[PDB]
Order: C-alpha cells, then structure tokens, then sequence
C-alpha cells in the first residue's frame, strides 16, 4: 500500500546537521517526486523542496539555499533530507511526500498534477528540535 | 602483451553509438600532436627527407605525412 | 510573487451548517490550487486537488470552487470530525507556499 | 502515440491496392505507417533477446603465480628437466643462462635452466556463442487515435487493452497478426536471420558484463584459453603471454604475472556493443530487421460515429517534433458516448479549407466521462497555421506556423535517408517498400556492391576510411580520362560520407 | 633521493551516479552533483519528448556523471643527477684462487 | 623512476607527462583531486537518451 | 583511457636489457602482419592508390609502404 | 510566465587566500584548499632560490 | 613571549567535528610551521600534521586523511584545527607547535631544523573526549 | 615508515646517578633526531634538538650524541625535577613518529 514513513524525532546542536530518511512503500519508488514541507508548531506548512528519488535531482527554496541537501537511496527505496548549519526556526515537523508524474527528473509542474498531487503518503511527520 | 587488435579496425558500421567513439575519433590526432610535440626537431628531420623524394613540390608534402605519420604510433 | 491570503483567520460554528474559506493570490494559478485540513498531530485529511476536485474517499460534504485568483472552499454540514486547521496552497511557479491557517471548533 | 518525441522515428505509406509496407523494423527509433483507410500504426521495437547460448572458449586476464623453480643445468649434462615441468597446471619456459666457475659445474660457459611456476587463475571471461536460432525479437506496437497519453508507462494493460500490443518473433515463427479486436489484424512477417549478420557473434560476459563481439575479434585474443571446456581443473592453453618470465644479466631467472588486464580488455573492446539481463535469458539493445507488413483486416472502428458537439479545449501547448509535425491533447466533457470528433486545419475561415497532415485519422472518444484528453497529432504546411478542432462556433482554433519550407522538407527527408543508406546498408532499401522494378534494382545493386565494399575494404576504421578518403578525393583530381578518376571521387565521396556517421 | 612527481591512476571505481535531465529549453542541466569535483561529469544533449514531461520538446540536455573513487596509484617520482650514487667492485690478479664475487 | 604495483623502473621524463591518465599532479595528502578525469571514464547514452 | 605513450619511443640506450623488448622487437610486425591477414583486399587497395603517386616505379613502393603502414595502427 | 536560466554574478568578493609553495622538484602544489570549488584556485610556476 | 595556546578541552559525538584553536603570541605569525601532534592518554606521541600560517598549506599523515582540516587565521593569528567523523580513539590530548624556518608554505625539512624544532610553544594540551 | 626504538621501556634511579636511554631506527636520520621529558599534564621539558645540541636555557646536565641509527641520551646527575617520561623522534622523511617512551622514578 502507497505510504511513506519518516524516521523518529530528533534534536539536534546549532548549527549541526540533521538528516530525516523518508522510506516509501507500496509504489514503484522511481515515479513519485519526494516533496518536503516545513512546519514550525504555531506556524503553517511552508514546501521546502524536492528532490527526485531516480537520478538524485534536487531543488528547493531560497529559504535553505546553503543548507539543504537531498539525496536519494535507489536500494531501500529512501529518500535522506540533510538540514545544515541548524538554527532556532529549524525547530519543527518535517513532511516527506509522494507527487504526480514523475517522469525523469525535476518538479514538472506545467504539465498536470492532482491525483494525490502530493499527499497520499504523507507519512508521520519528523519533529525535530534544535537546542542545547 | 600487447593488446594488438584495436577494434575500430572492424568498426562496426550500425546506427547505434558505438563503444568509445567520443575519444576515438579524436584519439590519434592528440596521439600525432603529443608525439611531435615531445620530439619536436623530428619536424625538420622529416622536412629534409620528404624535400628529397617526389620531387614534385606536391609529392614533397605527401612524403611528410609519410614520415610524420609512421613515426607516432609504430615507434 | 506567491503571496496567497487565506481568509478568515479562524471560525467556529455548531454542527450541520456550511462554511465556507476564501484564498486569494496576488498572482494567476488558474487551476494550480489545493485544499487540507489537519489536525495537532495528524496528517492532513483529503480535501481537494485542482481547487474544483474532490478526491476518492472524500466525503461529498466538501466543495472547492473558483477560478481566477480567488478561490472557495465549502463545508456543506459541520460535522465533529471537521475540527482541524485547513489549508489552501498552490502548486505554480515553485516558490510553492500554503496558507497560514483557517481554524475551526465546535459550539 | 508511443513514437512522438523520440526522434529518428519516419513515417511511411503505400500507394493504396496491395497493402505491401514493408518497414525497416528498428530497435533504435520508431517507424508510423499512415494509409487513407486503416488507422494510422505505429512499431516501435522494444528490446532484442537470445534464449540460449553455448559455452565456447573462455578467457583469463586475472592469473596469480607461486610456487616457483628454476632447476639450474650444467653448461654440458643436456638441458634442464624440472619435473615440475611434468604437470600442465605450471607454466614453464626454457632458458640458456650462464653457468661458471665457483658456480658448481666442474665445467662452465653457458649452462641452462628451465624456470617455472603454477598458473592459478580468476575472473574467467565467459564468451559463450549464440546462432540465429533460438533468439527472440519483441515489439510493441500502437494505433492512434484513443488512449490519452499512451506513454509505454503503464504498458502492461495495453496489450490487453486495444491501443497497443505486444508481439514475439522467432525464426521458427515469423509471422504475427497483430490483432486489435475492433481495429485489426497488423499482419506482419518478417526475417529473423538477416538483422544482426549473427553466426559470427560471441555473447562476451566477463565481470557480468555482457556484450557482442564479432566472433573474429573474439577468436583472435592471445589470452589463456579455457578452450572450450567444462568442469574439471582448467587446462588453459596457450599460458605464456600472461606471465614473464625475466632473468638477471645472466642468471637467476624469475617470473612476473602482469596481474588482471580487465581494463585492457575494455579498451581493446572499443567495437562490442553493451548487452543485459542475461540469465537465461540474455537482453541486448538495438538490432534492425525487415518486416513486411500488411493492412489485410484492420477496420478504422467508427467511421460512422458522429461528431458530437461539445466544445472541445486544448490542454497542453502542442508542440512540434523534429519531423515537422504537432501533436495536441484535447480535453473535453459536454457530450457522451464513443465520439468521432473533427480535427482539420487552415489558413482562413470561413472555409476551414481543410489543408494540410493528418496523421491521427478517425480520432475517437470512448465515453460520457468529463473532459477525457483526446491526444493525437496533425502536420501543418511550410507557413502559418490555423489548427480546428472542435466542429463549428463553439470549436477551438490555434495558431501554428510550422516554419519548416518545403524544400527543407527535402533536404531533412534526403538526409535521413542517406543515413539510413549508411547504416542499413541494403537494408536501407525497400524502405519505403512498394514492389517496384527499380526497388528490386536499388536492393540488388546495393547487394553485389556493398557485399564487395565490405569484403574489399574490410571493416575500415574511422581514422583508416577518413584518410582512404581523403587521398582517393587527391588522386580524384590528378588522373586522366575521368572514368576511373570519377570512380576514384566516387569511392572517396562514399568513404567520406561513411566517416559522417552517427558519430557526429 | 626521489622527489614525488604526479602519479597516475590506471584502476578506477565509479558509484552513485547521476543525470539531472532538463527541458528542451529551459537551460541545460545543473546537477548540482557536478559542484564536487570528486565527481567526474560531462553534459549531453539528449532527447525529450512528449510523454516525457516537459511541455515543450525536442533536443533537451542533461549531465551525466559519478564519483571517481581509484585505486592503484602510479608513483611516478622523480630523480637528479645529484644524490645518486654509483658502486663499483675491482680486482687485481695474481693471488686469490678463485676470485668469485 | 616510476613504481606502478611494487614494480619500478627509469622512464625518460617526457613519455611520462605524455601519459593521458588522471593525475595526482603534484599531490600530497588530502583526498587526490585527479586531472583530467576523462579518458579513464567513458559515457554512452541511449539511441537518444539515459 | 588510451595509455598513449608507448615508451619505447623514449628508449634507455643502456648496457641492461630493457622492460619488454623481447616481443617488443617483433609487435609492430605482427601488428601489420595480422591486420593485413585480416583486410586483404586492401593490399591491392594500396596497390592501386601507389602505382598512381610518384609515377617513378621506384617511389611506388614507398607509397605502397606509406599505405600499408598508416593502416594498421592509426585505424 | 519566465523560466530561470542561468543567472550571472558581476559583484564578487575574495578571501582567506591561499598560495602553497612547493619546491622546484617535489611535484607541484597541492593546497586542499583547492579541493572545494567555492574557491577558484590557478596554479602557477614560480621561482624557488637558495 | 613567543608561546601558543589552545582551546579548553572538549567533548564531542563520535562522527562529528572537533574544532580546536591555536593562538600564537611573542613572534610574527607568518613565520613557523604550526605542527599538530596527537597523544592518547597511555599511548606517545604521534605527528598529526602540519599548517604554514600563511597561506594556509597544509599536510598530514595517512590516519587522518580525510577527517583532518586545518586553516589558517592571519589576523587574530591563529590556526584552526578540524577532525571529522569522529571515532573512538579520537579521545587522546592534541598539541599545536611552532617550527623551524617558516619560509614559504610547507614542512621543509631536507634544509636545517632545530632551535626549538618545534618545542618552544607546546602551550597547553587539548584534551578532547569522545563519547555520547 | 621510519619505526623507532626506544629502549629502555622504564627506568629507576638514586638521586645523582648518570642514567642513558638509546634510540635506534630502521632508518637513517643522519641528524634530524631530537629529545623531550614530559610530565603527566604538562609540556614537555627542553632537552635536545638535532641529537648532539643543548637548548639555551637547558641545563648542562643533560647531553645528547649518536651519529647513523642509534643515538644516546644521558642524565649526568639525577635530581627530583627529572622524573617524567623521555621521548626521542626523528624528523625525516614526514611520517614523524615518537618513541613510546622512557620512564623515570626516584628512589
Ligand atoms: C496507466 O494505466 C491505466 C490503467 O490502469 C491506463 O488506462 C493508462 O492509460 C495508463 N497511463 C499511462 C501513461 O501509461
């Protein structure tokens, strides 16, 4: 069955690294752009990036440009999200998804999207807090 | 052990690429130019033996490849 | 480039009526708009795709609708499964961002 | 369908009477043939697969020594005999070295000795051998017109379902009616001999991986045979060209191994062709064929369905291909039921002056679902475009433009097909095949002077063939009595158009 | 003494490799893999067409590329006349039967 | 004096900046940036792709 | 990953015997020999490429030399 | 709609510079700062004395 | 007072990074090679590596290719010392020493050494532990 | 890659006696040989650089000398401030190692 599971929650050092594996299940792994959103407790979801799990592309927001890192794991079926240089916003849940078409490699967005455009398995969510 | 038998002597000639074309087709040139750019004075050499056979001004430049193209690979 | 107001900020109603959210962009995403609602802890729950789709195993209690940059989402009877954060968020352009929230509760 | 966006793919008729196509089936692009009637049919070979193969001579490249011995002779009591030497499963040679004073050997001058060692080895290179029988070719295959986005991915339903099929070949079978309930039949015959000239090709495995060599290449590596054996120690032959063996200025001889040339025999391997899932079953890329293929029974399934007037929208920016031609997904709810739908163009209205390709005939809609996606394609005329769709008012028209003129047309139809003159060879004939006398003529002198081509200039290299050219242009210019120097232009033009290869 | 001129490397390894494909035209591939240079790249224009995303089509391009990981290094030092040394042995005859090294 | 596999030998120096192998260069310790990093590798693509 | 330099073209003219002479000193004939065994008809090739440079019946076997030995390696 | 093809920077900054001085014959420099590509590095011959 | 000075003692993850700092005082920065020399509890000394304050060269052994990085910092006067993925035999005491004649960026050791090889500024002794 | 020996393992002597350690290496380190005392948490003390030089500051009871391998150190009169662990190393060739040491106790 289409699902994705996160790893257990963490916290981390500033300024540290944190990498969430992201596993999926039920889906032929090299179909389905791996999205990450954000999610700070009082605040709303904001998409971080994405990454596709065939041929490693990746791509994400100005808002980790630096930090970010995304790579894939064809074996296992994973996805591994690395955080660098963590800071006191990082403090939140995570979220790893499967999405549309996807073909080869990129978002691919001008084409069609929906059918679960990102959210059948959103998993568990990865709480992650940063602090001492 | 000399591996002799450098394939693209029996290329085969069907439209998928084949094995290492992208340096093949490039290959002996840099092979040529490497060589005579470590033994540089083999120009002349080779200058003063085509300049004597042919005696055409037009053979001349023929017996410089001659010489110029057996001395790279072969020596 | 992507700002989207998600309108009201929050609600709270009795059981069985309608309600309804507004999400509007300062940008076109003609058909590139999709709806959650989530609660504390939880995944979020099927709602809609392409702004005007219901997905399968959704209940037909939820409607989206709009096309421009404006775009509206009804809960046709409030019903005690309905207490979540819901959320509006496009898919264009790939500075991808959602709406900051609209929270409900029961009376 | 399944053909758009993979460039090298042609498009061929036949001049109606006779259904007589004939295509160079390719397992490197796909080939759409079009007929007025017969719905448009896509072929398009997926992959090339050998059944059994048999376990000639193998190879070994990675050998390890131990174990060593000399067995020094005095300069006069015979040579040397090392009963070492005996066994096979050592490697020896026999060397004169010097034998003197304080060295034994009451006498001395040149004495001699046989230095050896045990030839253990690994990483074999398992050639095995396959023949032109009991390989197996399998296509697929797809007609236009329904099934939005055909797109290979989820195949599987397909040949069950009616767009698209899926077709083994064997030598013992050749022939295959594609059948398509409601469209047709796909009669389809072919050679399953003459596509890779096999018989002279090895299956080469040796870290698994596989490839193809030319069995000549194959036969001629001075590396140590397995030969042709089966189980038991191998007795490899020919044992010497791997080790070394070296000895002091005079004396004192020992052996070297030269270790594992794995990569040596990768770049000796600069001609094979890369092969996978091998199995039993051993997959390799690209070979081409010939397959006569006939429109005997296909039936164009709704010639009498209306033209139900919904209005029809685009979705995706149709796009055009290398090949001139544009392919576009409509999508549309508004009516119902198994739908013909119009689709011309134009260059005013008020006419709709129906101009132009139509490649994607009788365009069909299966159901009363919503706004189903309706992908085909249309070819637009060297200027402006006018694309109709819908049917009347409430249609919808676009702008193409494909800026591609007529007698580019030409040229790109000439240059494909001299590439494939190149590459095919004389299979480059019956291309477009219709049984012709002059077809039959092309296909023929292209056999007796290509046969000599390759016999006389035996698999000529690209640096080879390029200066072949290149002095034959020299001596093109220089000879009298132009009948053999236009001969000598002639060879030099083919070789250096042959040096044009995909390679570029 | 032998100075450590550049050595070789004739045994290599390749892993985790990559392609980054890219529209017909919306640039060419970034891969941001090809950053490293541990990793060896090259950048091809290869072919995108419908059903392959990318609304448009045509020649599009992606960078192919994977770890260099090597083993079986070429020390290829260097020497100079200075510091070498020869080392001869020489004999006058006469006495020592059996002069033999 | 190159030494490949424990195995050593004298080479007139201008053969040996002539060979097209990937080079250490200079190098010492620290991950060795290889030169050139080309011939040694070969890429192939499809007919037209992967 | 062609090894290009094949280093006998920087011999050691030195007392002791060198790394690979031994087959060294006959590789480049069994080089031609093997690759003329294999593409035969190209001797006439040359033949007919020679027999028109020159024109001397004496530098005609030079060309046919000039052929025969660009043949085998460079291709 | 616009796609972002590749953008150009006018406007840099230099830093923690980096030489790496080696002698006239023991290879040439390796400098692992050379090593990460946010540095641009060049490799120069320069004259070594007593 | 030529005499160099380390950082307090530290604990980290084994396969993290440690950064240790060596502070200089009484000579010009830019004239002697900064030697890093590990030393387990039990166990002697063994070399680590070597750092030219100026231009920031570097060298080490073969037990630390990899993990070791070593900067410089001209203004402060300073060299920087970084191990990664740290492992159990990490926990030991590390020693920063000035040396010999610093001339370009190097070890330098075929011309003459001595006078204080590198023995005048041992400051302190990092001690790092490595343990969760 | 230039293994050391450093003999004795340990050592135990009266106040005033000569004591002399040996190091010799599998390599030749014709000079570049020196000599430290350290204690438990503390710097080392000044001995020898070069094997055969006294150190400004470092008193004249201590010497230094060898010449090809092995080298000898040597306390001309013990005193309470020479217990420490004695080190010799070379400097060549850069794998630079240490000896594992020489141990001092007042008695
Ligand atoms: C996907 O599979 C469905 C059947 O489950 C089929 O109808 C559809 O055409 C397929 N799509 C593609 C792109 O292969």
């Amino acid at each position: 069955e289409v699902q994705l599971v996160q790893s257990g929650p963490d916290v981390e050092k500033p300024g540290a690294s944190v990498k969430v594996s992201c596993k999926a299940s039920g889906y032929t792994f090299t179909s389905n752009y791996i999205h990450w959103v954000r999610q700070a407790p009082g605040q709303g979801l904001e998409w971080m990036g994405v990454i596709n799990p065939r041929g490693g592309s990746t791509a994400s927001a100005q808002k980790f440009q630096g930090r970010i890192t995304m790579t894939r794991d064809t074996s296992t079926s994973t996805v591994y999200m690395e955080l660098s240089s963590l800071r006191s916003d990082d403090t939140a849940v995570y979220y790893c998804a499967r999405g549309g078409r996807a073909l080869f490699y990129d978002s691919y967005t001008t084409p069609r999207d929906g059918g679960s455009w990102w959210f059948d398995p959103w998993g568990q969510g990865s709480l992650v807090t940063v602090s001492s | 052990a000399v591996t002799l038998p450098s394939h693209s002597t029996r290329k085969l000639q069907t439209r998928s690429q084949t094995w290492l074309e992208s340096r093949e087709y490039t290959k002996h040139l840099i092979r040529v130019e490497n060589w005579i750019f470590r033994n540089p004075g083999f120009a002349l050499a080779a200058a003063a033996i085509a300049w004597l056979l042919g005696s055409s001004t037009s053979q001349k430049v023929i017996y410089l490849v001659m010489i110029l193209l057996i001395a790279p690979a072969y020596s | 480039d992507i700002q989207l107001t998600q309108s009201p900020s929050s609600l709270s109603a009795s059981v069985g009526d309608r309600v309804t959210f507004t999400c509007q962009a300062s940008q076109d995403i003609r058909k590139y708009l999709n709806w959650y609602q989530q609660k504390p802890g939880k995944a979020p729950k099927l709602l809609i795709y392409d702004a005007s789709n219901l997905k399968t195993g959704v209940p037909s209690r939820f409607s989206g609708s709009g096309s421009g940059t404006d775009f509206t989402f009804t809960i046709s009877s409030l019903q005690p499964e309905d207490v979540a954060t819901y959320y509006c968020q496009q898919f264009d352009d790939l500075p991808i961002t959602f709406g900051q929230g609209t929270r409900l509760q029961i009376k | 369908i399944r053909c758009i966006g993979v460039s090298n793919r042609d498009f061929v008729e036949g001049m109606s009477g006779g259904t007589w196509v004939d295509v160079v089936l390719e397992h490197g692009g796909c080939v759409t043939v079009m007929a007025q009637d017969k719905p448009t049919v896509d072929i398009e070979l997926v992959t090339t697969t050998v059944s059994n193969m048999a376990e000639v001579r193998s190879y070994c490249y990675e050998a390890s020594i131990s174990d060593m011995a000399s067995d020094s002779r005095c300069p006069t009591q015979g040579e040397a005999y090392l009963d070492k030497q005996s066994d096979t499963q050592y490697v020896c040679k026999r060397t004169l070295v010097d034998r003197g004073w304080g060295n034994g050997c009451g006498l001395f001058g040149k004495g001699s000795l046989v230095t050896c060692a045990k030839f253990a080895c690994s990483k074999k290179m398992t050639g095995k051998s396959i023949q032109p029988e009991n390989l197996e070719y399998r296509i697929m295959l797809s007609v236009h017109g329904s099934q939005h986005s055909g797109m290979i991915v989820n195949d599987t339903g397909h040949e069950t379902d009616e767009n698209r099929a899926k077709v083994e070949i064997t030598p013992n079978s050749p022939r295959a009616e594609a059948t398509l309930g409601g469209f047709g039949s796909l009669g389809l015959d072919c050679e399953p001999r003459t596509g890779l000239d096999f018989s002279d090709l090895y299956y080469l495995t040796m870290n698994n991986k596989h490839w193809l060599v030319h069995k000549e290449w194959f036969h001629d590596i001075p590396l140590p045979w397995h030969a042709g054996a089966d189980t038991g120690t191998p007795h490899w032959n020919n044992k010497e060209a791997l080790v070394e063996f070296k000895d002091a200025h005079a004396k004192r001889q020992t052996v070297v191994v030269l270790g594992s040339q794995e990569g040596a025999v990768h770049t000796a391997l600069a001609g094979a062709l890369e092969a996978e899932m091998d199995g039993a079953k051993g997959r390799l890329s690209s070979g081409h064929l010939k397959c006569r293929l006939k429109m005997d029974k296909l039936r164009l399934k709704g010639v009498s369905y209306s033209l139900c007037t919904a209005a029809f929208t685009f979705t995706k920016i149709p796009a055009e291909t290398l090949h001139g031609t544009v392919t576009v997904e409509v999508q549309y709810a508004g009516t119902d039921g198994p739908c013909k739908v119009p689709a011309q163009m134009a260059v005013d209205m008020q006419t709709l002056t129906p101009v132009g390709r139509l490649i994607t005939a009788n365009p069909v809609i299966t159901e009363s679902t919503e706004n189903s996606k309706m992908m085909l394609e249309l070819d637009p005329p060297f200027g402006d475009s006018y694309i109709v769709i819908g049917v009347g008012e409430k249609k919808i028209t676009h702008h193409w433009h494909r800026s591609g003129s007529t007698i580019g047309k030409a040229f790109e139809a000439t240059v494909r097909g001299a590439k494939r003159m190149a590459v095919l060879g004389d299979t480059a004939w019956d291309f477009g095949s219709v049984g012709g006398a002059l077809n039959s003529l092309g296909k023929g002198i292209h056999q007796i002077f290509g046969a000599a081509f390759k016999s006389l200039f035996g698999g000529m290299s690209w640096f080879s063939q390029i200066l072949i050219g290149t002095l034959l242009m020299w001596l093109g210019l220089n000879t009298k009595n132009g009948s053999i120097s236009l001969m000598c232009l002639a060879l030099g033009g083919v070789l250096i158009f042959l040096s044009t290869a995909v390679s570029a």
